[PDB]
């Protein structure tokens, strides 16, 4: 498996939070997290601090690290990820979850109106 | 969910409810024995509390200090405890019973597990094995209801100044 | 510790309860240092108890802004409410500057507080006789001062 | 085994590893009949904060040990003066309200406690490890052997924990009674 | 055997910026670690300037309270009102102009020392009078200057606060509290 | 790094060779390093004479 | 320059180098970030009394260069001109001499 995701100390990031990160992050980005992605910071620190590495940190460095990691609440859960993965699928499939404008906003009516007409490239169909 | 505790199951239109929407069981699984013990002991006391507030209104104990009017549920406490009084007679009694629970489960309540919780061993009415499951849920469902009932009784009765069974 | 002074002659190693019968040089160092310091303080205290009664009451005013002169204040337990607490604070603070400073010591000797009030290093058995005499005087002073204070509590003051 | 802060400080910092003991091998758990590892809410599972929590427990116990002794002694003796006389402040608890703000006494205590805390604050965050937590070098009567050092450490914690609880009753009983040292009705 | 422990605060290691400086490696007092966040040279310059200002100001307050005055009826004011009265009189503005030119020179000294253009010690302005020739003598003389400066800073603080709180000349001995 | 004889806490002003005050080189602000000091000398002499 | 004694080490030897310092500070990990304003972020390995100045690094030369920027030059000159006009108006109001 991936090297830096093994035996990562709980003090760096908790187990459940790390699993939530891995779920939210797309699979192809685990090996080399991009940049400005919580997984990038997890890699850049778990490769410095761990069992076989520097086991201690200055209080301020650890404080700053704890404010760079996710706080276990800013990550989408499985049902939210399903919501997105299915909403985008609907939108790209030419179907729109029907919504109706309201008082500065719109109520979702819970209906799938097929949006693209018989001529999918026609604007008025 | 919560070991094999009977709080869920036989719980209404759905067979099982399993209401733990904070995760106080999954987060602290070592305390499911403690939580049941506390939940049951809360229910039993609340049920005696609600059935309490009503019966003094008709009969009064022969202690001859409790044998006085105007001792409603907003003043009986602060009145009986004296310079000692009846409230200490009750508290000492509750100490005697609670000491028995210590002996059965050890001093640190190490023997307290998810099946012996809230089981003092007083078996007179129950029969069979499935009824014990049915009665255990009937216990809690009554117990949880009275815990909210006496909560409403105490708050509404003393806020709106009712002090009697309607508590309105 | 059967040679570290204090064993003069009337009795030898006086350790009935054996409070120093283990060999803890650190604990004995703390014990001897506190013993010597108490002897010194009791020596000044007992001298401070006898004199203001006998003679020598200081001339001026202790607190001119309150009129209180040294003569007016009582001599003994009871003066702790007549000497102003600000004066007691100054007594504590000065003795602090002489106990935790001017006489703060470590890795030197039992109670060789260095400065002191002149830096002076002696030699020979004469040091032993004088140092043992200081311990003997301090022990007598420590017993005496608690006697004076305890008696005054149950005899008032003076004769 | 009480490494001096001079060297002990070389292993200080936010430890990122787990000792595997109850609370990173810290004193305070050993009870009378055996061990009484207490933490039921699992605060010590956040091992990175165990040195911090021990510092807070010692700091609270030390304040409470003085604070409880605080509510006792004014009831039997007071500072020589009129502002502290038994007639101006009858009970001890009506002192934060009497001697405070423009009065001067409590305000000066706040400042000088602030000065000490702002000076000894770098030891609480930096230089604070699971070994030198609460150790401010003031080791005079500390025993030398390791097991007896544990007893004194255990003695302080149990006394500090007791005073923390005892002070809570002290102010609560006093305020509901307005009575001298034995705050019983 | 480990950290160079500070002599003042025994439970806090001495800051490395306090090495080899006057005062400093005799007490090493810096628990809040200001020397760990600012240049030690600038801190020492500010400390010496404050010490000198306070040593002048304390003696000025003593002299004014004890009754020493300039031979002018415009100066027959208390030390508390001396600042406002002399600001309205004029000499405070002129004193500020003169201290401004002297501080322009001091600012040039700081700029040319921090940039390394010169080899100036933090508080050194070149004045060498009653200064011991021996290096240890110079070090202990600078120690005496620092100690007196700090004492005068605290003393002037107390003098001003007590004088404002109790309208009273410098000794404050009579007072009422 | 030498210092000026006049103000000993400041660096010795370069470009101030011997004209008059070469023994007490005095240029704290540093106009001689900013301007043609021959013009500065001319201005100083004219000011002094006037 | 400012880290003449830090025992600065690379990520590859986070747990390998232990020689502390001329002080007793443990070695610091240097991370080469790509930001130009923060080219290198240094990470600690333990408690340390490291002197990290929070003050900026300015010098007289580039401060004067900034004041030599055309905005500062043409703002100082125009500010002095406007102030001189205002002072002349205060001292010789209503142009009575004309
Ligand atoms: C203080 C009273 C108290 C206590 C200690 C418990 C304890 C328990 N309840 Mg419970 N319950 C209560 C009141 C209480 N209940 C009331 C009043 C109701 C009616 C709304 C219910 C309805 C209820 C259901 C429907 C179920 C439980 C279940 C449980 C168990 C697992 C959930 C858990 O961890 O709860 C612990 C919660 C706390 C300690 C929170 C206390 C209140 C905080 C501080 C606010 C546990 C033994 C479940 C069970 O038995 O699983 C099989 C289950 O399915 N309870
Ligand atoms: C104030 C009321 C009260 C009363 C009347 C009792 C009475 C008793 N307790 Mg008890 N106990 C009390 C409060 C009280 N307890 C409290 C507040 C606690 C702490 C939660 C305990 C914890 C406790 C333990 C742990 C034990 C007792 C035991 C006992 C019995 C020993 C008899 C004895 O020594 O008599 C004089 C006795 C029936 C013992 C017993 O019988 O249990 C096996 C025992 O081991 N008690
Ligand atoms: C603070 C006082 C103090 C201290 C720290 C010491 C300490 C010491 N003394 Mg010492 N001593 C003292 C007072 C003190 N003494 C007094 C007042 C006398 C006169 C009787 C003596 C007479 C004496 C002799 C003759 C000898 C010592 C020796 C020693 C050393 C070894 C013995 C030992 O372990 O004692 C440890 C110290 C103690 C255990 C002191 C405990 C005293 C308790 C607190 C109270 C005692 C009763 C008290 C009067 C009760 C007050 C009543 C009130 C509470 C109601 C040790 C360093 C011996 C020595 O030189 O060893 C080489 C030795 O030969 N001492
Ligand atoms: C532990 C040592 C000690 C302590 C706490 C005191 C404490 C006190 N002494 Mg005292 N005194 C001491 C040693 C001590 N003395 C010694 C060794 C001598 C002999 C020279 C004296 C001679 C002495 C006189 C003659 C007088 C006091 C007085 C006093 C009281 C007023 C404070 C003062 O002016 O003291 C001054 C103390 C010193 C300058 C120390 C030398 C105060 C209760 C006054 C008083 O009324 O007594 C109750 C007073 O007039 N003291
Ligand atoms: C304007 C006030 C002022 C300033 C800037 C300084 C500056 C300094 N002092 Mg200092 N000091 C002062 C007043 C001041 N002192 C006074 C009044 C006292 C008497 C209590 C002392 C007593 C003192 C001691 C005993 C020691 C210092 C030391 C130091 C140096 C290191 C301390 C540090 O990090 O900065 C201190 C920064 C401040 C005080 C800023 C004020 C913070 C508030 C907001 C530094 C040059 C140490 C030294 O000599 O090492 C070089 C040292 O050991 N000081
Ligand atoms: C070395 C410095 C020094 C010294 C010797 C004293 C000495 C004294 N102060 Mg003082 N004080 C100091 C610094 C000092 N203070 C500082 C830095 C402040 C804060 C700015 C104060 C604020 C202060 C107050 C507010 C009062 C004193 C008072 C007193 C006197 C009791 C005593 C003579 C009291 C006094 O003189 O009574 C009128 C008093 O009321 N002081
Ligand atoms: C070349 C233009 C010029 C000249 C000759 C003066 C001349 C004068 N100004 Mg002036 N001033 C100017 C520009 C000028 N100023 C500018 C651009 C501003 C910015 C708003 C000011 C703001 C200003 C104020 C606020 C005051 C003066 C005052 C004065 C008089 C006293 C000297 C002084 O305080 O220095 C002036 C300082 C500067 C020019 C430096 C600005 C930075 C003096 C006649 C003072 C006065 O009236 O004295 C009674 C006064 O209170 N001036
Ligand atoms: C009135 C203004 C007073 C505020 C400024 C006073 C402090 C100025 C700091 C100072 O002069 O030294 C701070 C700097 C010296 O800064 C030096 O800079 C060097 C750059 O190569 C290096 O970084 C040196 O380490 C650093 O000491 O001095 C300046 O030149 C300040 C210019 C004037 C700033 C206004
Ligand atoms: C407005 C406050 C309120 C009350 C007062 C109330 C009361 C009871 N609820 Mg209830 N409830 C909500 C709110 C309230 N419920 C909400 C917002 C939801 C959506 C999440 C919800 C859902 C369920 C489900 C799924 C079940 C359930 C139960 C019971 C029950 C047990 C009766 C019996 O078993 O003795 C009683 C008394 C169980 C069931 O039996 O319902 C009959 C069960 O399965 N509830
Ligand atoms: C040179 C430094 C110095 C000064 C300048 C100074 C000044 C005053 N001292 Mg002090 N003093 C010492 C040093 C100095 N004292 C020292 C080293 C000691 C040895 C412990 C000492 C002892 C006492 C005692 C025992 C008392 C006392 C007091 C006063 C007082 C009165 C105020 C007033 O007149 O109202 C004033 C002005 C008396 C008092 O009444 O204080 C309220 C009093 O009780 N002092
Ligand atoms: C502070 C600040 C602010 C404010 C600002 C302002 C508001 C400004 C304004 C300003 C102004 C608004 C100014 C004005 C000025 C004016 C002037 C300066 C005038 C001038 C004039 C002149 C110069 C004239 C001249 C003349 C004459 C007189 C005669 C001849 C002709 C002529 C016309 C030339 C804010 C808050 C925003 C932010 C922060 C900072």
């Amino acid at each position: 498996k991936i090297a830096y995701l093994q035996d990562i100390p709980r003090t760096i990031v908790e187990k459940d939070a790390l699993e939530l990160i891995l779920k939210n992050t797309p699979k192809e980005q685990w090996e080399n997290p991009p940049e400005d992605s919580y997984l990038y910071t997890v890699k850049a620190f778990a490769e410095m601090y761990g069992p076989g590495k520097a086991t201690k940190m200055g209080w301020w460095d650890y404080y700053r690290l704890k404010m760079d990691m996710p706080d276990t609440t800013r990550l989408s859960s499985e049902r939210e990820l399903q919501e997105i993965e299915e909403y985008e699928k609907l939108m790209m499939s030419g179907k729109v979850p029907f919504a109706v404008p309201g008082p500065s906003g719109y109520f979702f009516t819970g209906f799938v109106t097929q949006w693209k007409g018989k001529e999918p490239f026609a604007g008025d169909q | 969910f919560a070991g094999g505790l009977t709080g869920s199951d036989y719980g209404g239109f759905g067979g099982k409810y399993e209401w733990d929407p904070v995760g106080f069981s999954t987060r602290w699984p070592e305390h499911l024995a403690w939580y049941r013990e506390a939940e049951l002991k809360h229910g039993r006391i609340a049920m005696l509390a609600f059935a309490g507030l009503l019966a003094p209104d008709l009969f009064r104990l022969p202690w001859a200090e409790f044998q006085d009017s105007s001792l409603d549920f907003a003043n009986a406490h602060d009145k009986f405890v004296a310079g000692f009084g009846p409230m200490w007679w009750g508290f000492i009694a509750c100490g005697g019973i609670e000491y028995q629970r210590f002996r059965k489960l050890g001093l640190g309540m190490e023997g307290l597990t998810l099946e012996n919780a809230g089981n003092l061993g007083w078996f007179d009415l129950p029969k069979n094995s499935e009824e014990r499951l049915f009665y255990e849920t009937a216990e809690l469902k009554n117990g949880r209801l009275a815990m909210l009932a006496v909560s409403g009784i105490f708050t509404a009765g003393i806020f709106w100044d009712q002090h009697h069974f309607p508590f309105i | 510790f059967e040679n570290e002074l204090g064993v003069q002659a009337p009795t030898g190693f006086w350790d009935p309860l054996g409070f120093a019968k283990d060999g803890s040089m650190k604990a004995f160092k703390r014990r001897r240092a506190s013993e010597i310091k108490h002897g010194r303080i009791a020596m000044l205290a007992t001298m401070g108890y006898i004199t203001p009664e006998l003679t020598g009451k200081f001339p001026g005013l202790l607190s001119p802004s309150m009129g209180l002169k040294y003569e007016d204040i009582p001599n003994g337990l009871g003066a702790i409410s007549k000497v102003p607490a600000v004066g007691w604070a100054q007594i504590l603070a000065y003795t602090f500057y002489c106990e935790q400073s001017q006489d703060q010591s470590e890795g030197s000797a039992g109670e060789a507080g260095d400065f002191g009030k002149v830096l002076t290093s002696k030699d020979e058995e004469g040091l032993k006789r004088k140092l043992n005499s200081e311990l003997a005087n301090g022990r007598l002073a420590m017993m005496a001062i608690i006697g004076m204070f305890f008696q005054d509590g149950l005899t008032g003051s003076a004769w | 085994a009480r490494r001096e802060l001079a060297v002990a400080y070389e292993d200080a910092g936010i430890d990122l590893m787990d000792n595997g003991k109850f609370a990173q091998g810290l004193v305070g758990a050993e009870a009378a009949f055996g061990r009484y590892e207490f933490d039921p809410i699992g605060f010590s599972k956040y091992t990175e904060l165990v040195p911090w929590f021990r510092e807070a427990e010692l700091k609270h116990g030390r304040i409470a040990m003085l604070a409880w002794l605080g509510l006792v002694v004014p009831d039997f003796v007071r500072i020589p003066g009129e502002a502290y006389s038994f007639e101006a402040v009858p009970r001890v608890i009506d002192a934060h309200d009497a001697l405070n703000a423009d009065a001067g006494p409590n305000f000066q205590i706040i400042l000088f406690i602030s000065i000490v805390e702002l000076c000894c604050a770098k030891k609480v965050f930096e230089w604070n490890s699971v070994e030198t937590a609460g150790d401010y070098n003031l080791t005079r009567l500390f025993p030398e052997d390791d097991e007896a050092q544990k007893q004194m450490r255990i003695a302080e914690l149990k006394n500090g924990r007791l005073a923390m609880i005892a002070f809570g009753g002290a102010v609560t009983q006093a305020v509901i009674t307005g009575k001298p040292f034995p705050w019983t009705f | 055997g480990g950290y160079k422990m500070s002599k003042a605060v025994p439970f806090l290691p001495m800051s490395p910026a306090l090495e080899g400086y006057v005062g400093a490696e005799e007490e090493g007092f810096d628990p809040m670690g200001f020397s760990l966040a600012l240049d030690i040279r600038w801190l020492r310059e500010a400390e010496l300037k404050h010490g000198r200002i306070c040593m002048l100001a304390t003696v000025g307050w003593i002299a004014t309270d004890l009754g020493m005055r300039l031979p002018g009826p415009a100066y027959q004011v208390s030390t508390l009102e001396a600042h406002d009265a002399m600001v309205k009189f004029g000499p405070m503005a002129q004193i500020l102009i003169w201290l401004g030119i002297i501080e322009v020179f001091s600012f040039l000294a700081i700029t040319n020392m921090m940039e390394g253009t010169t080899d100036r010690q933090p508080g050194d302005y070149g004045l060498r009078r009653l200064y011991p020739k021996d290096e240890e003598g110079q070090y202990e003389m600078q120690l005496k200057e620092l100690r007196n400066g700090r004492l005068a800073m605290l003393a002037f603080s107390g003098i001003v606060t007590t004088a404002v709180l109790t309208g009273r000349t410098w000794p404050f001995x009579x007072x009422x509290x | 790094k030498e210092t000026s004889a006049s103000v000993p806490f400041l660096p010795k002003p370069k470009n101030l060779a011997g004209w008059v005050g070469g023994e007490t080189e005095f240029d704290p602000i540093g106009f001689s390093n900013w301007f043609d000091m021959k013009w500065l000398r001319e201005a100083e002499l004219k000011h002094g004479r006037v | 320059a400012e880290t003449e004694e830090g025992l600065i080490i690379k990520p590859e030897e986070a747990g390998k180098i232990t020689s502390r310092d001329k002080n007793n500070n443990p070695p610091r990990i240097v991370v080469k970030t790509n930001d130009w304003d923060i080219p290198e972020y240094q990470l600690s390995t333990g408690a340390s009394n490291q002197v990290s100045y929070i003050t900026p690094v300015v010098e007289s030369e580039d401060i004067k260069a900034w004041l030599s920027l055309n905005v500062n030059f043409f703002s100082i000159i125009i500010l002095f001109t406007v102030g001189g006009l205002i002072e002349i108006q205060r001292f010789f109001p209503d142009t009575l001499y004309w």
